[PDB]
């Protein structure tokens, strides 16, 4: 019968690791670098698109940076199909939090459910995992400012400054470098940049290979805003910070 | 070799390993006799035990009161089919208000037998049959394979050695068939088939099974201290 | 629906995929269970490759299954996930039909029971988890410590270990547990834990979670500071 | 791989025979039939001595008349036990009495070949039902996972068992006592067991028409532990 | 290598079993050929019936699909009767459905996407056969689309199919450079079949008896296979000049 | 609108003695004004030294003794031949009654 | 009998690549050359007609297909997965937009229906990945006019210009030095014929060529007036005769 | 079932529920307490149709229950009472409707505030200052119109309270056997045991 | 390689190797004919006797369709059965929907279509029979004979099964010798001299023969066993030729 063609997805290695969850690890790790940080008065996303084309509209673009509901927002890295897939769910899941409660969905439940599809695909069904990794960047009035992470494997953690993507490894040690607590929403903005830049595997920075949001309380009086930051702005921002 | 994985597939020569490997657990049963006459119809069965310490595995199953058979080779397959027989010989009862023909028994056997050997996931059966029965067109006995094939016999055997008392029942095939309103004679040559197939063991009180249907005798079975007047 | 049986025998009698999660629990951080004359303390370690943590956030090692019992783990943490809902969720289902709160023996059972099924079930692999449940039955003042394991075979401890280098955190319980006197008070509980997850650990620091379950719903979580006594403590008196 | 439901060249399903391996692993279980009732006894074999023992439940009620031990694989003994119980109950309100002890081990060998491409496996697991009767009085079954059962007047399951079960062969006869046999299992775990065998490691029941289903004390079993020890002495 | 069993893509991109089911096409050994006339659509194809004990008058390639739309069949006979059988099914639910006879190049592209599915699903072989589709439309007029395992499809001035399919093809281009026209400028059908049984007879360099050859004929309202004798009457014509 | 039910008359009585117990019946069958039978038989002997009778509606009387017999013939198949006692062949009916407690046998059974 | 494939056969090699993506790309890069261009004013697709054989009629074989009366499509690669993904687009527009809003999806909204298509056939049971390419040029009143390109992993990226398939790579190098923001509609098209030239090697006229654009609205296109809020398609394919007006003046 | 009151004051609300379970002409029980506490701060009253009371607020409690042991938090009053329209409002287009009318008072920590809601069986939610489901509000409703103030005491509540059940007690057909009343504040709920 | 391991398979020439194998099945089976003449069709098949223990003429081979169509075949039995009891579901829906008898060709299709759908999936088998059937409808007698690859032609006569080369010699013979027609009650002589010819190729155990036909004027269109004073005349003819 089928048996013969079957790959056999959800298994354990002799030695006790899931060989599809590893290899989409593998994948993941070539994606463009997206860095979250955490400040006291904000959170900033940053990431790095993947080798762009001068003739690609830049503008009405977007691959790493999305929104999912008015508090909540990720960064991505991996496969961008399998990312919106999830995107869908996650803002689906939120509206029925609203529905259910009238209230907006506290972070750590929306994250938990994200990460428990992933788990999922690697226990049963017989499917390929997806092939993701979440940087989640929100706000309730429970826990403040929030960074959290999800892989392939279902597994998520809470961060004060984190990486995903290509250059982790070099990317975590610049920012456990440069962090501390007292930090503000401004230094973070400089921080994400320059470990992109020091991070980067092209010549040099520049706006047409970035994308970057903010979210603060910097709105009017006790709210939060989300600031999906447009090409124009963030090429202020890498002038503002001398990195061109 | 490479064509035995499944039941779905053939071999270059036209083979079907997987049906061939469930004949062969019923060569490795213990062996079991059928014979009949006009009158009557007679099952005899060696049955096995694990030690000394154990029973000894019963062999002989009733399916209607005109109907029943004697197994070989895995037994919870034989649960399964006779169980399945039971309940035709029943639907025949109920709804028509009929004993269910010996014939159609065997029809119904091969057909349940044979879909296990065309599609993925399943496997064979590996049990073999001997049905014996009285019905409307006098005595009857049948050899199911689990290959599906069903054969009509005035008598035969399976089981490991059984090709002695099939040899014996050939020879005595004249003598055996015309021994008409004689229930304890048609058994004597059964019992004298079967051991034709003995090798250091010989027939005792917990060991032999007898089986007879007949014109005016139900489906019953013999075991332990009624068995004691053949030896 | 994928049907394909994952977990099957071996020629030499062993199911393969139920051993190999075992390595993935054995691959886990470190997870201790003692129990005293009054209470039973969960001891848990934490891996420290990972600083810039926010451990307000993070979750937490020890869950409450109900405001009696905790569970503790050792393997995948998104598996044990799916684990500690089904039980939370069954908590509650058992106090609705019987209006009574679940024995820590009955909620293992379960948890147990839910392993085993996923190692002949088609089409899934088993749990890469082995839990610690450990609480006071309703109405009761003896502490009850039980361990399950993926193949779904669970028993009940004085003390016990799971996770990586549990073999020598074990040996150190084999010791220094007395089956005559258990560690009467709260404080000599939580030593002979700290104590022996400091046998495998590294540094007293932020390694070590430790919780403390009392008879009537009383759970608490020590924080840094108070574990760092006991850190502080035990090598005082090491040094001799 | 392979189909889980295929035939080996030999006639017999290597699924099955790879399971009859898993048992060969388990810890020693014997039961024992008199005319006075049936004992069971068990190996409980602690994987370290922080382990309660007593928590360790081998031997289990499937009715007030019908007993059962088990050896091999023993978390998948779990679901045999639960339809062996609910089976007997559901007899007892269909029909207004006890059911007899073979008609129990028949359903509960039912499940065993209902495995394929249903549950995924066969068990790991073999077992020992013991009860009693109005019909054929007290019985001893030996029920494993290729839905195969035999009666015995006794037998030996696990990895001592080749070596028990050629002992039992030569101790049982047909006038046992009660007592006799209690003494006749302790005597033979005490042979096949790695550890020393005491009150904590090895659990013993029974089964009586008059009192039904026990399960004996620590207390109980350490005198007769004691009585047994004596007695070898003795001569 | 077991992306050459099923339908999934090999390293260079290719569908290795669809391939092998374009092979199976010609494990027939027959040769078809169809053309358009003013008024008609004509279709032929060689009938061998090498067994003795044979019925001749139940071997055949082509299938009147419905009363308009006839098709003819490259490949063994159990998949192309498995292509008419769904494809009377599909031309008749069709009519049910929407009110109007079904079009000839519609049913060709409903086929086309059922054979496009199998190479895409796994459980489904692809059918080897090619499926040559012929019709007087009434909006489009005389039309040939034809069919195969990969699931495409397009239009034809005309066509051929078979072993020797690119003697036919080439033979045919040349008369249309020559008659710079779309089709063949003729009142009658009978005259369009014999157009059709002489160039085939020109590429291929064979003779034809009655029983050689195979005929559909398509005309408005219509579409029908011919008899051996009026074949033969056609073979004389052609003959007699 | 169609009425699944119908009254078929007659009337049974059991008494039990010592050692022995009877079970009579008339033969009569009727619907509305009419007779269809003077000798149709509703008292049947069931195997095991039961015998039983359901009065009322024929059809639902047939049917269940139908069912009962059936309930005999396999309760010797799955337990060895054991003899249904009168304890649990009564026990077993109430179970083939109350399983069409919501479209039920229009029925007075005696054992 | 029943699919019993209810696994995914697309799945991660050790090194992290997901092979059936990779040979699907493979696929599309043997297919014929396509491209599009986008101006201030409009968009421009358009590909190579390679014909089969010269006896079959390459106008009932159409590569450049509408999607809504604002949106078309083109690809490289196999063109019966094509086609049925066009059938698939055209609906889902329907039933998960049309149905629910009363007017048709932006470019961007379409576009993503059809890459989460895409990605099904990636990740779901016993199916392979679709072996084409897809650019789909739209517009739609709050956005203007936008061209995007949909790949067989199911990623979408928005283009200035693009070319994909046979000679993509040497297409692209010759749009980014004719490319720029200032470029009217006509201006577009002019360049889209000078870049096709390059990739095809046979014939060049308005019968082997296939081109269509998404400009003004076509009242003349509609089939009926009356109603002013109802102006047209923008989609037009252009004609044989219109593109080989455009090539005496190349 | 049938009376079942609330009313918030200043720092706490404020329910009485009758004690009588009435079926046919006999009084079964004359101290039944038709309320269930969802979480420390939010306790619910019931009342309708038989066995469908008890069932529908035991099935929220777990709910509820189940919800603070995942997330070790508590929900709102506002999210409860929302949780519990919308349960309510999939059910009134069931096979079998729920006919079950409630009240959800509760004390919200974050906002230091009480807060009434009544939900009828229809899923029907509105806050109020008073509430009633049944007949009763045929009587308390005016009479918390002219008497209640916003700005009120605990005491003074209850004694409001007392002046609804005399009102009750004097004007309605049927003997309900008086109330159990409980309090939720900032401390949580208690029973008042001597009204 | 490895192209011949599962069913639904194109090899690289276009072959399905899993139907040519179970063709090799039925090349191993015992001879089945059919002879087609002048109102109606015949049809014969060889019963091998393994042992003086088979009961005589109780192991029926051949088996009836609907009331007017017959059915044989070489190979696995089993499938043959299958097939058979597939055909029949088929002819009752026929005649429940259509109220006439199944035509002969139409009957023929369902079968086909049935055989060929065991060629398209991995998780089936083909059938491991060639299956000669027919009778007599509205247009008169037919003939046709199927294979596991679900391929069926109309047939003058027809053979199958290990004596398949000499049965098939032996009718061209008849086809050639009598171009107007044959006579049922001749064909029913011929087939048991072509049974006793091809016996030859499986000569170790000797055989049962076993007839039966329909015929418009003979048996009045049904499908009717050959029996007794028919059977033994037609024994006897044959066994004279072989002599
Ligand atoms: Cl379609």
């Amino acid at each position: 019968g089928s048996r013969r063609y079957d790959s056999r997805t959800t298994i354990f290695s002799p030695e006790g690791r899931l060989y599809q969850v590893e290899y989409a690890l593998e994948s993941i790790s070539h994606a463009g670098t997206a860095i979250g940080i955490m400040a006291s008065d904000g959170i900033v996303l940053a990431a790095e698109r993947k080798v762009t084309s001068t003739l690609l509209e830049q503008d009405t673009s977007t691959e790493k940076l999305y929104k999912l509901n008015d508090k909540i927002a990720v960064a991505v890295a991996g496969l961008t199909a399998d990312a919106e897939i999830l995107i869908n769910t996650a803002r689906i899941h939120a509206q029925n939090y609203l529905k259910t409660y009238n209230e907006d969905i506290p972070v750590e439940i929306l994250v938990r459910r994200l990460s428990d599809i992933k788990q999922g695909y690697t226990q049963h069904g017989g499917l390929r995992p997806f092939g993701v990794s979440f940087i989640y960047a929100g706000y309730d009035d429970r826990y403040g400012y929030q960074l959290y992470t999800s892989n392939p494997s279902g597994n998520y953690t809470g961060w004060k400054a984190i990486s995903v993507g290509a250059n982790t490894s070099a990317a975590q040690t610049l920012l456990q470098m440069d962090y501390k607590d007292d930090m503000k929403v401004d230094d973070a903005i400089e921080l994400a940049l320059k470990t992109l830049s020091k991070t980067t595997d092209s010549s040099a920075l520049t706006y047409d290979r970035l994308e970057f949001a903010t979210i603060r309380k910097g709105a009017n009086d006790g709210e939060v805003y989300q600031k999906i930051f447009k090409p124009q702005e963030i090429k202020d921002i890498l002038v503002k910070t001398g990195i061109t | 070799n490479n064509y035995d994985g499944d039941t779905v597939t053939f071999s270059p020569t036209g083979r079907l390993f997987q049906v061939e490997y469930a004949l062969e657990a019923i060569k490795q049963g213990s062996v079991t006799v059928g014979l009949r006459s006009n009158t009557h119809a007679v099952l005899v069965a060696l049955k096995r035990n694990a030690d000394e310490l154990s029973s000894y595995q019963k062999k002989i199953i009733k399916c209607d009161e005109h109907m029943g058979l004697s197994l070989a080779g895995l037994a919870p397959d034989a649960r399964v089919l006779s169980n399945y027989l039971r309940q035709q010989c029943n639907y025949s009862s109920l709804v028509f208000n009929r004993k269910l023909a010996v014939e159609r028994a065997g029809h119904l056997l091969c057909d349940k037998a044979q879909k296990n050997t065309q599609s993925y996931g399943g496997r064979p059966y590996g049990v073999g049959l001997l049905i014996i029965g009285y019905d409307k067109s006098g005595a009857h006995l049948l050899e199911f394979q689990p290959s599906g094939n069903v054969t009509e016999l005035y008598g035969t055997a399976i089981g490991a050695r059984s090709q002695g008392a099939k040899t014996y029942l050939e020879r005595t095939l004249d003598t055996f068939i015309k021994i008409d309103g004689n229930p304890d004679e048609l058994i004597k040559a059964g019992v004298e088939a079967i051991s034709q197939s003995l090798r250091d063991e010989s027939l005792t009180v917990d060991n032999l099974s007898i089986a007879i249907v007949g014109k005016d005798t139900p489906f019953t079975i013999y075991d332990g201290e009624a068995v004691a007047k053949y030896i | 629906g994928y049907d394909r049986a994952l977990s099957i025998f071996s020629p030499d009698g062993h199911i393969f995929q139920v051993e190999y999660a075992l390595e993935a629990v054995k691959r886990g951080t470190c997870a201790v269970g003692v129990k005293g004359k009054n209470c039973v303390v969960l001891g848990c370690e934490r891996r420290s490759t990972l600083k810039l943590q926010d451990t307000r956030i993070t979750p937490s090692k020890v869950s409450k299954i109900d405001s009696h019992v905790v569970l503790s783990f050792s393997g995948l943490n998104a598996d044990s996930r799916i684990l500690i809902e089904k039980a939370r969720v069954e908590a509650q289902s058992h106090r609705l039909t019987l209006e009574d709160p679940v024995t820590v023996e009955y909620l293992t059972r379960y948890v147990a029971g839910v392993q085993q099924r996923y190692t002949q079930s088609g089409g899934v692999r088993p749990f890469g988890v082995s839990t610690l449940i450990a609480g006071f039955d309703p109405r009761d003042d003896e502490p009850k410590l039980y361990q399950t394991e993926p193949s779904g075979i669970y028993s009940s401890w004085s003390a016990q270990t799971i996770g990586r280098n549990s073999k020598t955190v074990r040996e150190f319980l084999e010791k220094n547990y007395d089956r005559k006197e258990p560690p009467a008070t709260v404080e000599e509980c939580v030593k002979l834990t700290v104590r022996s997850l400091l046998e495998v650990v590294q540094t007293g620091a932020k390694n070590i979670e430790i919780t403390v379950v009392k008879p009537d719903s009383d759970i608490v979580a020590l924080s840094s500071e108070e574990i760092n006594q006991y850190v502080t403590q035990i090598e005082q008196e090491k040094q001799e | 791989d392979r189909g889980v439901s295929t035939f080996s060249p030999e006639g017999r399903l290597f699924q099955v025979e790879y399971s009859l391996e898993a048992i060969k692993l388990g810890s020693t279980a014997i039961g024992i039939a008199t005319k006075e009732g049936v004992v069971l006894g068990v190996e409980k074999r602690a994987t370290s001595p922080l382990l309660e023992s007593d928590s360790i439940e081998k031997i289990v009620e499937i009715d007030r008349h019908i007993g059962c031990a088990m050896s091999g694989l023993t978390a998948d003994a779990r679901s045999m036990i639960e339809h062996a119980r609910t089976a007997a109950v559901t007899h007892n309100l269909y029909y207004d009495e006890d059911i007899n002890v073979e008609s129990l081990t028949q359903s509960v060998c039912d499940l065993a070949l209902r495995f394929g491409e249903l549950m995924s496996r066969p068990f790991g697991v073999a077992l020992l039902i013991a009860g009693h009767d109005a019909d054929d009085g007290y019985q001893l079954f030996h029920a494993e996972p290729s839905g195969t059962f035999y009666r015995y007047n006794a037998k030996a399951i696990g990895s001592g068992s080749e070596g028990a079960q050629a002992e039992l062969l030569n101790e049982w006869h047909s006038s046992l006592t009660l007592k006799e046999a209690e003494l006749l299992v302790l005597k033979i775990l005490k042979q096949v067991m790695e550890e020393k065998l005491d009150e904590n490691n090895a659990q013993l029941s029974c089964i009586t028409k008059q009192d039904g289903f026990k399960i004996y004390d620590n207390e109980k079993t350490a005198e007769l532990i004691k009585e047994l020890k004596e007695k070898e002495a003795a001569e | 290598g077991y992306d050459r069993h099923i339908t999934i893509f090999s390293p260079e991109g290719r569908l290795y079993q669809v391939e092998y089911a374009f092979k199976a096409t010609n494990q027939t050994n027959i040769n078809s050929l169809a053309v358009r006339g003013k008024d008609c659509t004509v279709v032929i194809s060689q009938k061998k019936v090498p067994d003795k004990l044979l019925d001749p008058t139940t071997v055949s390639y082509i299938f009147c699909i419905s009363r308009t739309i006839g098709m003819v069949v490259n490949g063994p006979i159990p998949d192309a009767r498995n292509a008419a059988l769904r494809a009377k099914a599909e031309a008749a639910e069709f009519r049910y459905k929407y009110g109007y006879d079904m079009p000839c190049d519609v049913l060709a592209k409903r086929m086309a996407n059922l054979s496009q599915i199998y190479t895409q699903r796994a459980y489904m072989r692809p059918l080897g056969v090619i499926l040559t589709f012929v019709s007087v439309d009434e909006e489009l007029g005389p039309s040939i689309y034809k069919t195969d395992p990969a699931g495409y499809y397009v239009g034809y001035k005309a066509t051929a199919t078979g072993p020797k399919q690119q003697e036919i093809t080439t033979n045919l281009e040349n008369h249309f450079k020559k008659s710079k026209i779309d089709h063949i400028n003729e009142e009658s059908w009978e005259k369009v079949v014999e157009f059709a049984i002489t160039h085939m007879i020109d590429a291929l360099g064979t003779e034809f008896s009655k029983n050689d050859l195979e005929v559909g004929v398509a005309t408005k309202d219509k579409f029908f296979t011919l008899s051996a004798e009026n074949i033969e009457e056609r073979l004389v014509a052609i003959a007699e000049q | 609108q169609f009425n699944p039910y119908g009254d078929n008359g007659g009337t049974i009585l059991g008494i039990a003695g010592e050692d022995f117990a009877v079970l009579a019946g008339d033969t009569r069958n009727i619907t509305d004004y009419s007779i269809n039978s003077r000798y149709e038989p509703k008292v049947f002997d069931c195997g095991d030294n039961i015998v039983m009778s359901a009065n009322g509606f024929a059809a639902d009387g047939d049917a269940l003794v139908k069912r009962f017999k059936n309930s005999v013939k396999w309760y010797h198949f799955d337990h060895n031949d054991k003899k249904l006692s009168i304890n649990s062949a009564a026990r077993n009916i109430q179970h083939l009654l109350y399983g069409k407690r919501f479209f039920p046998y229009y029925v007075h059974t005696i054992i | 009998m029943t699919d019993r494939y209810s696994f995914s056969l697309t799945t991660f090699s050790p090194s992290g690549k997901l092979g059936q993506i990779d040979y699907a790309l493979t696929a599309v890069k043997q297919g014929v050359t396509s491209l599009g261009i986008k101006a201030t004013n409009g968009v421009v697709i358009a590909t190579e007609k390679k014909s089969s054989s010269p006896l079959a009629m390459s106008e009932t074989l159409s590569k450049v297909s509408l999607l809504t009366p604002d949106i078309g499509a083109v690809y490289s690669g196999m063109g019966p997965d094509y086609r049925v993904l066009v059938d698939k687009s055209r609906k889902v527009a329907h039933t998960s937009y049309k149905r629910i809003y009363g007017e048709y999806p932006p470019t961007k909204l379409l576009v993503s229906e059809v890459a989460k298509i895409m990605q099904e056939a990636t990740q779901s049971g016993g199916v392979r990945p679709f072996g084409v390419s897809l650019l789909i040029a739209g517009h739609d009143e709050f956005n203007g006019f936008s061209l995007y390109q949909v790949d067989p992993s199911g990623s979408y990226f928005p283009w200035k210009a693009t070319a994909i398939g046979k000679g993509s790579v040497a297409a692209k190098t010759f749009l980014e030095k004719r490319w720029n923001d200032e470029l009217e509609l006509e201006d577009a098209i002019h360049i889209a014929l000078l870049t096709l030239k390059e990739s095809v090697e046979g014939e060049f006229n308005g019968d082997t060529i296939e081109l269509a654009i998404i400009g003004d609205e076509n009242p003349d296109l509609l089939g009926y007036t009356g109603i002013p809020t109802d102006k047209g398609p923008r989609f037009r394919k252009l004609t044989s005769q219109e593109i080989n007006d455009r090539l005496e003046a190349l | 079932m049938d009376i079942i009151l609330g009313i918030r004051v200043q720092d706490s609300v404020i329910l009485a529920s009758s004690k009588a379970v009435t079926r046919g002409i006999s009084v079964l029980k004359d101290s039944d307490d038709k309320t269930r506490q969802l979480s420390p701060h939010t306790l619910m009253s019931f009342a309708g149709e038989a066995g469908d009371t008890v069932q529908f607020a035991e099935y929220i409690q777990a709910n509820i229950q189940l919800y603070s042991i995942r997330e070790d938090y508590e929900l709102s009053p506002q999210a409860v009472s929302s949780f519990v329209r919308q349960e309510l409002a999939k059910s009134i287009r069931s096979r079998r409707p729920y006919q079950v009318n409630v009240l959800i008072g509760g004390y919200d920590k974050k906002k230091n505030k009480p807060e009434l809601y009544q939900i009828d069986y229809l899923g029907t939610k509105v806050e109020l200052p008073y509430g009633a489901h049944g007949y009763s509000g045929f009587y308390t409703f005016s009479l918390l119109d002219h008497h209640y103030r916003p700005d009120m005491t605990t005491e003074e509540g209850l004694d409001l309270l007392k002046l609804c059940v005399q009102e009750l007690e004097k004007r309605m057909p049927m003997d309900f056997k008086g109330v159990i009343v409980k309090i939720v504040d900032k401390d949580g709920i208690r029973q008042v045991d001597d009204f | 390689t490895g192209y011949d391991l599962s069913n639904s398979v194109f090899s690289p020439d276009g072959r399905n190797f899993q139907v040519e194998y179970a063709v090799k099945a039925v090349e191993n089976g015992t001879t089945s004919i059919g002879i087609k003449c002048n109102d109606g069709v015949v049809f014969a098949v060889e019963k091998l006797i393994t042992s003086k223990l088979l009961v005589p003429q109780k192991n029926v081979k051949i088996q009836v369709v609907d009331r007017h169509i017959g059915c044989v075949y070489s190979g696995l039995i089993p499938d043959g059965r299958h097939l058979v009891n597939r055909g029949r579901e088929e002819a009752a829906s026929f005649k429940k929907l259509y109220k006439t008898p199944i035509p002969i060709p139409a009957f023929a299709d369902r079968l086909g279509q049935y055989v060929q759908a065991h060629t398209l999936y991995n998780s089936v088998r083909p059938f491991g029979v060639s299956t000669i059937f027919g009778g007599v409808d509205k247009n008169g007698a037919h003939l046709y004979m199927l294979e596991p690859s679900g391929s069926y032609w109309g047939y003058k006569g027809a053979a199958t099964g290990k004596g398949r080369q000499s049965a098939k010699a032996e009718l061209e013979k008849l086809v050639d010798h009598h171009p107007e027609g044959l006579s049922a009650r001749e064909a029913v002589k011929q087939a048991a001299k072509i049974i006793y010819l091809a016996h030859e190729d499986n000569k170790e155990k000797d055989f049962e023969l076993e007839i039966s036909w329909c015929s418009l004027s003979e048996t009045n269109g049904l499908h009717k066993f050959v029996k007794g004073d028919l059977l033994q005349e037609a024994i006897d003819f044959a066994q004279k030729e072989i002599n």
